This record gives structure tokens, C-alpha cells and sequence, in this order.
């Protein structure tokens, strides 16, 4: 499942903002 | 009228913008009591006012940081809106301040946390809970482009939950008041337009793409577009193709398609109509936008609260020394600051 898949990921937790 | 409620705010603006606040408050005028998170080059801690024993949120951001990270007009661009700007759904600053080594931004504290940290917890929102949230972005967005202002970091991690449960857009370290087109690759992944991926010039448009990806976000409990890793996810984006989970609405599917549109021309909020394409949308057909604004709704979720300078809807991070220097450091960068 898409659901499982997402949680499965390494981008689950707080996200950074990017720069150059 | 929205035309005149936006004009006055202009002008109340426009003032402060022009003549910015400086100097309001000093370091051993507040109670440091805990951390809420982290940054690159700084961090926000819960405070408590001596003077008033009112509780703020504070950020603390190291100079010397600030400059390595090549983040010194953003910063300034920070502290000088928010300082301008006033609106229920945005966390303002109170106070500003400097000294030998950090600058200070103090605003209103959000007892509720992060979005963030609830909708992971839940899963994900019913569409009416999202639209309650949703509205409030919708107008907060209206209030900061009729200023000039792009946000540029819409998330869950940046928005705070009050204690009726309304929202407050916080963190504008990115934000920029900017006529026309402005060109930094600035954001989170998860949330960039195809424009800033594709190193376009673009304008106020990447909001509303990134509030088609918090609604989804809200509804799905996943973003629209994620990976393992950034470059994956920007794949995906300027793919242009979104697959919606079979309980989303036809009205929401429709919304959605609208908001996430890589086509500029078609992309709801750039049209000729602007906001209202958005507001007169099927999907928000019940939302009442001045009761949203007057806070008359019912909200949804009402965080748990024992007791002001509460913490409990926030993580635990590790306290760390604030230390000021006898020496002055970077005082020409931020001397306007
Ligand atoms: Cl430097 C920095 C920037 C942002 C935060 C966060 C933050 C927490 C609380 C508040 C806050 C403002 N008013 N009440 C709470 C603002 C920003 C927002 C992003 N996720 C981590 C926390 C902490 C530190």
C-alpha cells in the first residue's frame, strides 16, 4: 500500500529546507 | 469587502516596513523554560516574560551561523516582515532584539506543537478538518501576496496549533517581499513547484502548488510526491502526474488537480480571478471565510493544555548553552537587524 510504502521511507520525520 | 480590509492592511504595512522596529526587548528580560526545535543556524525555545509573565516562543539564531550558511538577507528578510505584518493565522513578533553573538525573534507562543506531530500521529485528516486548516492558509496567503510577500516554506513543521485549535504560520526565513519574478532554490522537497526545480523565475504561484501539497498531505497522510531521497522526489514532481487515494472526493481530486498544476496558465491562484478560484471552489462550498477569520468556527481538534508554558504537544530536544561573547561578532551584516 501507498500508506506502507510512506512509512517504510526515510522521510517520515521533520523535513530540512534546502539551499545552494 | 476583502478590497478594503486588504487596503488598510497595506497601509498598516507599508508603515512598519518602512520604519522597522529595533532594540524592543534584552536577553535577561525572560525565562528560558524549554526548547521546541532546531534550525541550521539557530533553534526557538519557550520563554516567560519577567515583566509580564506572559509566555513567548523565541527564536535564537548564532550570527556566525546565520553568515556561513549564506542566510544574512533572508534573515534580515525575516525579522523585517514579520515585525510589519499582523494576522490572526501568523506568528508576529513581540519583540526583537541583538547582542555580541545572536539575533533574537520573539513571538506568540502556540501551546498545541506542530501540525506536524498530530497528523502523524492520526494518520491523516478528514476533509472537513483539513478544510478547516486549509482556509486558514487560503486567507493568510491572500493577506502576505496582497503585501508583496511570498512565503516560500509552506509544511506541516512550520504550522503551529493554538489553543482554540486555529493555526499560526510561523518560521519565514525565506519569505521575501518581491514585485515580479525572483529566482532562489528555496524550500523543502516534498514541496517545490516544478518552476524553482526547473531554475525558473517565479512569483507567489509556488505557494499555491505548496498548499496543493499540504491539502493532499493533510487528507492523504502521505505527500503527493515522496522517495528516499531529494532528487527522486523532484522526478516526480515535474513528471506531472499525481495518483489520489480512492477516498478522496471528487471535489477534492478536482481542487487538487487545479493546485498542483505545472501548467502557470492554469493553476488556480495565478488566473485573471486569483484567490477566488480557490475560494469559490466546490470543495470549501461551506466554509464560511469570515467566520474562519473572526474565529467562529468550531475548530476540529482542541490541543490538550494543563496550565500556561506548557510543553506536552512538543518534542524533547537537548538544552544547549545560549552563549554571548564580550566581543561583538557580524555587526555590519545585521546592523539593520
Ligand atoms: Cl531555528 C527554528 C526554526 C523553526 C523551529 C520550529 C518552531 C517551533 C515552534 C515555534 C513557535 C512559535 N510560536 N509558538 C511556537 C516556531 C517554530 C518549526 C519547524 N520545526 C521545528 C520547530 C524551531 C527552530
Amino acid at each position: 500500500t501507498t500508506y506502507a510504502d510512506f512509512i517504510a521511507s526515510g522521510r517520515t520525520g521533520r523535513r530540512n529546507a534546502i539551499h545552494d | 469587502s476583502v478590497k478594503e480590509f486588504l487596503a488598510k492592511a497595506k497601509e498598516d504595512f507599508l508603515k512598519k516596513w518602512e520604519n522597522p522596529a529595533q532594540n524592543t526587548a534584552h536577553l535577561d528580560q525572560f525565562e528560558r523554560i524549554k526548547t521546541l526545535g532546531t534550525g541550521s543556524f539557530g533553534r526557538v525555545m519557550l520563554v516567560k516574560h519577567m515583566e509580564t509573565g506572559n509566555h513567548y516562543a523565541m527564536k535564537i539564531l548564532d550570527k556566525q551561523k546565520v553568515v556561513k550558511l549564506k542566510q544574512i538577507e533572508h534573515t534580515l528578510n525575516e525579522k523585517r516582515i514579520l515585525q510589519a505584518v499582523n494576522f490572526p493565522f501568523l506568528t508576529k513578533l513581540e519583540f526583537s532584539f541583538k547582542d555580541n553573538s545572536n539575533l533574537y525573534m520573539v513571538m506568540e507562543y502556540a501551546p498545541g506543537g506542530e501540525m506536524f506531530s498530530h497528523l502523524r500521529r492520526i494518520g491523516r485528516f478528514s476533509e472537513p478538518h483539513a478544510r478547516f486548516y486549509a482556509a486558514q492558509i487560503v486567507l493568510t496567503f491572500e493577506y502576505l501576496h496582497s503585501l508583496d510577500l511570498i512565503y516560500r516554506d509552506l509544511k506541516p513543521e512550520n504550522l503551529m496549533i493554538d489553543q482554540q485549535g486555529y493555526i499560526k504560520v510561523t518560521d519565514f526565513g525565506f519569505a521575501k517581499r518581491v514585485k515580479g519574478r525572483t529566482w532562489t532554490l528555496c524550500g523543502t522537497p516534498e514541496y517545490l513547484a516544478p518552476e524553482i526545480i526547473l531554475s525558473k523565475g517565479y512569483n507567489k504561484a509556488v505557494d499555491w502548488w505548496a498548499l496543493g501539497v499540504l491539502i493532499y498531505e493533510m487528507a492523504a497522510g502521505y505527500p503527493p510526491f515522496f522517495a528516499d531521497q531529494p532528487i527522486q522526489i523532484y522526478e516526480k514532481i515535474v513528471s506531472g502526474k499525481v495518483r489520489f487515494p480512492s477516498h478522496f472526493s471528487s471535489d477534492l481530486k478536482d481542487l487538487l488537480r487545479n493546485l498542483l498544476q505545472v501548467d502557470l496558465t492554469k493553476r488556480f491562484g495565478n488566473l485573471k480571478n486569483g484567490v477566488n478560484d480557490i475560494k469559490n471552489h466546490k470543495w470549501f462550498a461551506t466554509t464560511d471565510w469570515i467566520a474562519i477569520y473572526q474565529r467562529k468556527v468550531e475548530a476540529p481538534f482542541i490541543p490538550k493544555f494543563k496550565g500556561p508554558g506548557d510543553t506536552s504537544n512538543f518534542d524533547d530536544y537537548e538544552e544547549e548553552e545560549i552563549r554571548v561573547s564580550i566581543n561583538e561578532k557580524c555587526g555590519k551584516e545585521f546592523s539593520e537587524f
